[PDB]
RNA sequence: ACGGAAGGGCACCACCAGGAGUGGAGCCUGCGGCUUAAUUUGACCAACACGGGGAAACUCACCAGGUCCAGACACAAUAAGGAUUGACAGAUUGAGAGCUCUUUCUUGAUUUUGUGGGUGGUGGUGCAUGGCCGUUCUUAGUUGGUGGAGUGAUUUGUCUGCUUAAUUGCGAUAACGAACGAGACCUUAACCUACUAAAUAGGGUUGCUGGCACUUGCCGGUUGACUCUUCUUAGAGGGACUAUCGGUUUCAAGCCGAUGGAAGUUUGAGGCAAUAACAGGUCUGUGAUGCCCUUAGACGUUCUGGGCCGCACGCGCGCUACACUGACGGAGCCAGCGAGUACAACCUUGGCCGAGAGGUCUGGGUAAUCUUGUGAAACUCCGUCGUGCUGGGGAUAGAGCAUUGUAAUUAUUGCUCUUCAACGAGGAAUUCCUAGUAAGCGCAAGUCAUCAGCUUGCGUUGAUUACGUCCCUGCCCUUUGUACACACC
């Protein structure tokens, strides 16, 4: 798919800020909820992610669960030039 | 087409033989033993019980029978 | 939040199904068994009856978390309002929908039909239960369709004693030549059957009388009075 | 200083009817332990939600239908009681299925 | 398994006695055939108002065309002196589509062209499959463990009788104990002046008033007070178990009658509902799916328009009718199931307009509160009509007024005026049904932006005739015969 990139940037430093994303299957929706960006190219875009090996998708009721295994959150990483002691808000220990 | 199958037959049989000197001639009566002797689960199939207890009590107390 | 209260519960319903499709889908792997939805004041608690309690938690607890994460995006939930919670199954042999799950696995690895039908029989009989069942349909090892039929105990079929005790379970397994439809049913103890009836409704138990000595005519025994 | 009542009301919900009753019931064991005036658990005709469906998915075969439902039992309860108490009351004793809501109505 | 073989039992998807019908007529809808670019398709008791199939767009699957990749990923390849992207204006187009061209400008490694591979598919295969449902079969039928008989396939248990709706029981017994089915069980409908209670339900007394009567009484209004739960609700419970009695029964299972009852058909009605099976249906419900096909001008997806509704013709559900037990006017005025607006715009009262459909202004209702006492139709009373295809019948058309809709022509639907057709109770044949049942009558809900003549439910008025049989069509068990086992097709 072509992403121009300020918006594939918006999608790849949300994904790492949290770690998960819904993207209702529909396509052709004007904005996917809390990216304000099309929700087409951000389906596409954690497909190609998952086709990498870096996002786990389940998709249960055409709601696209996606979720970041490690080597997701070095790639991100990577990619977002971010320093390495910061990890995606599941990392954090928000236990009972 | 009322033919008391074989639960409350049966039942009613362990119930005139552990319990004949308990058991009256009265279906009131024979159904607060029923209540208080066993537990049936529901309520029609005690009140079923009740009424052959009742039956096989009159045919006693009429002589002797067989089983 | 204002909506038509019978619409409230229908959406709480759908809602349900949701959490519980969605689980189906993804924790497939921890033999799942089960999830309950309680809500207080404040926060929605999602508890999760699952076999491998520690996998589903995973490392430092963060699987569950970002599963909290998700259901927070899922019904636009606020942070704090929601949390989940994973418990182990009480018996895992009792629940039929471990079960299916747990020999459809078994499925998958190449293990001979009848050898897991059998075994899955045996540890469910094996874990206290009155009788188990279970129906493997499909391209069992030829081009045309058969169904194959495994039981030990008794089952019932009718009457709510069938929703009350008989707990069934329905999964599709895939193979390289079709799908296999498996159906697991298991009568559990009714006695054990806790929060309902618990027995059959035409099981009947009569109490053996206590044997009494009446020989004593007279006995006249006699209390101090008191006034 | 909250000795103005507020003339509240619980209503509740569910799907279901001994947890619902059970619920009713200690609300109104509540109500009576710290002496407070009420409207008993007045009962609200259950309200049956139905769908009639086709049982067959491809429309081939005798004509069978079938009717699903819910029925909704609503017992709402009325207090003219104080403030504190009947809030801690709402706070407490709640069982999953049976659903509590509360009206100031001040 | 079958018998135009026998015995014993059953069923208004059988009949008798009937009722209402359909088949005759208009129309509405669904098939076939024809036609067409397409008139998309699956079903042929158990297909045909069925796929929730009441499709104007979408739906969609068909047709004439126009777009786009929503071709991940890996590699190669170009390539940052441009891999590429997009576009004003014009030709082109149906388009205000940079689809394609004229010119040029913009854009930055996401891409582009080749290989592998992957996705998408209401594409094919229900004769590869799952799940589900239907049917065999609404009948009462199945099964294995020890034991007996057979060399054996198998058999007895599962039966001579009687009884039952029932493999339901009484029983007799090489059978004994058991399991599934039936029953039991849940929902619903009754009955509760017994309990708990209620300004989201009702009632009484008394206030504050209205009117008429004049005697202190009648019919009203008030969210003023006190009190109550008979009805209305819904919880725990009670109640019927063939209870008592009389007949009849190897006197046992049970049947028949009367009485008391609310209820005596299993109390009525249902919901689940066994073993085995069908090459029954569904890939067109599924991101259920194996295989095969396609995967760039695509069978993917989207946009425009058309079709799924055509019409020499046959058939299947129905609706309106052929009138006097009626049509049309007024007046009376009676329900029960429902449903109803939030990130959207639902149910609509009431007040003004319009003759109506409808319009407008406000106000309630996220619901025992408001629509709503859904003041519904049939029905009832008084009149007009008067046996005339007539004031029946309202199809087919002409014109106009509105509503929903981006859009209504191939009339969406509603309303107003007019033409008023066939239709004279419908052959052979055939369907459903034994009590609040059939039938008549409508209302609500599901389809729904608008549209039902449909279906699922609900209530109103409410019967004639059975209360039996194996004669037709079948079903269950037993006996017998068979040259049948793809089983009398
Ligand atoms: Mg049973
Ligand atoms: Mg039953
Ligand atoms: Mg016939
Ligand atoms: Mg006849
Ligand atoms: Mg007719
Ligand atoms: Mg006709
Ligand atoms: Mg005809
Ligand atoms: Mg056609
Ligand atoms: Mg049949
Ligand atoms: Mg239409
Ligand atoms: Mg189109
Ligand atoms: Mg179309
Ligand atoms: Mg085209
Ligand atoms: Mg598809
Ligand atoms: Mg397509
Ligand atoms: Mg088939
Ligand atoms: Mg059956
Ligand atoms: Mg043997
Ligand atoms: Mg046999
Ligand atoms: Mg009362
Ligand atoms: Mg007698
Ligand atoms: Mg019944
Ligand atoms: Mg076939
Ligand atoms: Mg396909
Ligand atoms: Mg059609
Ligand atoms: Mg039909
Ligand atoms: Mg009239
Ligand atoms: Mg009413
Ligand atoms: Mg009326
Ligand atoms: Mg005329
Ligand atoms: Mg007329
Ligand atoms: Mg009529
Ligand atoms: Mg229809
Ligand atoms: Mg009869
Ligand atoms: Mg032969
Ligand atoms: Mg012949």
């Amino acid at each position: 798919m072509l992403i121009p990139k300020e918006d594939r940037k918006k999608i790849y430093q949300h994904l790492f800020q949290e770690g998960v994303l819904v993207a209702k299957k529909d396509f052709n929706q004007p904005k996917h909820e809390e990216i304000d960006t099309k929700n087409l190219f951000v389906i596409k875009a954690l497909q190609s992610l998952t086709s990498k090996g870096f996002v786990k998708t389940q998709f249960s009721w055409q709601y696209y669960y996606y979720t970041l295994t490690e080597e997701g959150v070095v790639y991100l990483r990577e990619y977002l030039n971010l320093p390495e002691h910061i990890f995606p808000a599941t990392y954090l220990a928000g236990q009972s | 087409g009322r033919v008391r199958t074989k639960t409350v037959k049966r039942a009613s049989k362990a119930l005139i033989e552990k319990y004949y000197p308990k058991l009256t001639m009265d279906f009131q009566t024979n159904k607060r033993l029923c209540d208080e002797i066993a537990t049936i689960q529901s309520k029609r199939l005690r009140n079923k019980i009740a009424g052959y207890t009742t039956h096989l009590m009159k045919r006693i107390q009429k002589g002797p029978v067989r089983g | 939040a204002i909506i038509s209260k019978k619409r409230k519960l229908v959406a709480d319903g759908v809602f349900y199904a949701e959490l519980n499709e969605f689980f189906t889908r993804e924790l497939a792997e921890e033999g799942y068994s089960g999830v309950e939805v309680r809500v207080t004041p404040t926060k929605t608690e999602i508890i999760i009856r699952a076999t491998k309690v520690q996998d589903v938690v995973g490392e430092n607890g963060r699987r569950i978390n970002e599963l909290t994460l998700l259901i927070e995006k899922r019904f636009k939930y606020k942070r704090g309002t929601i949390a989940l919670y994973a418990e182990r199954v009480h018996d895992r042999g009792l629940s039929a929908v471990a079960q299916a799950e747990s020999m459809k696995f078994k499925l998958l690895n190449g293990l001979a039909i009848r050898r897991a039908a059998y075994g899955v029989v045996r540890y469910v009989m094996e874990s206290g239960a009155k009788g188990c069942e279970v129906v493997i349909s499909g391209k069992l090892r030829a081009a045309r369709a058969k169904s194959m039929k495994f039981a030990d105990g008794f089952l019932i079929h009718s009457g709510q004693p069938v929703n009350d005790f008989i707990e069934t379970a329905t999964r599709h397994v895939l193979l390289r030549q079709g799908v296999l439809g498996i159906k697991v049913k298991i009568m559990k103890d009714p006695s054990r059957n806790t929060s309902g009836p618990k027995a059959l409704p035409d099981a009947v138990t009569i109490i053996e009388p206590k044997e009494e000595e009446p020989v004593l005519e007279p006995s006249v025994k006699d209390y101090r009075p008191t006034e | 200083q909250e000795v103005v009542i507020h003339k509240i009301r619980i209503n509740l919900t569910s799907t279901k009817v001994k947890q619902l009753e059970n619920v009713s019931a200690n609300i109104i064991k509540n109500a009576e332990t710290f002496k407070l005036v009420k409207k008993g658990p007045v009962r609200l005709p259950t309200k049956v939600l139905k769908i009639s469906t086709r049982k067959t998915p491809n429309g081939e075969g005798s004509k069978t239908w079938d009717t699903y439902e819910m029925r909704i039992h609503k017992r709402y309860i009325d207090l003219e009681a104080p403030a504190h108490i009947v809030k801690r009351i709402t706070q407490i004793t709640i069982e999953p299925g049976v659903d509590v809501e509360v009206i100031i109505a001040a």
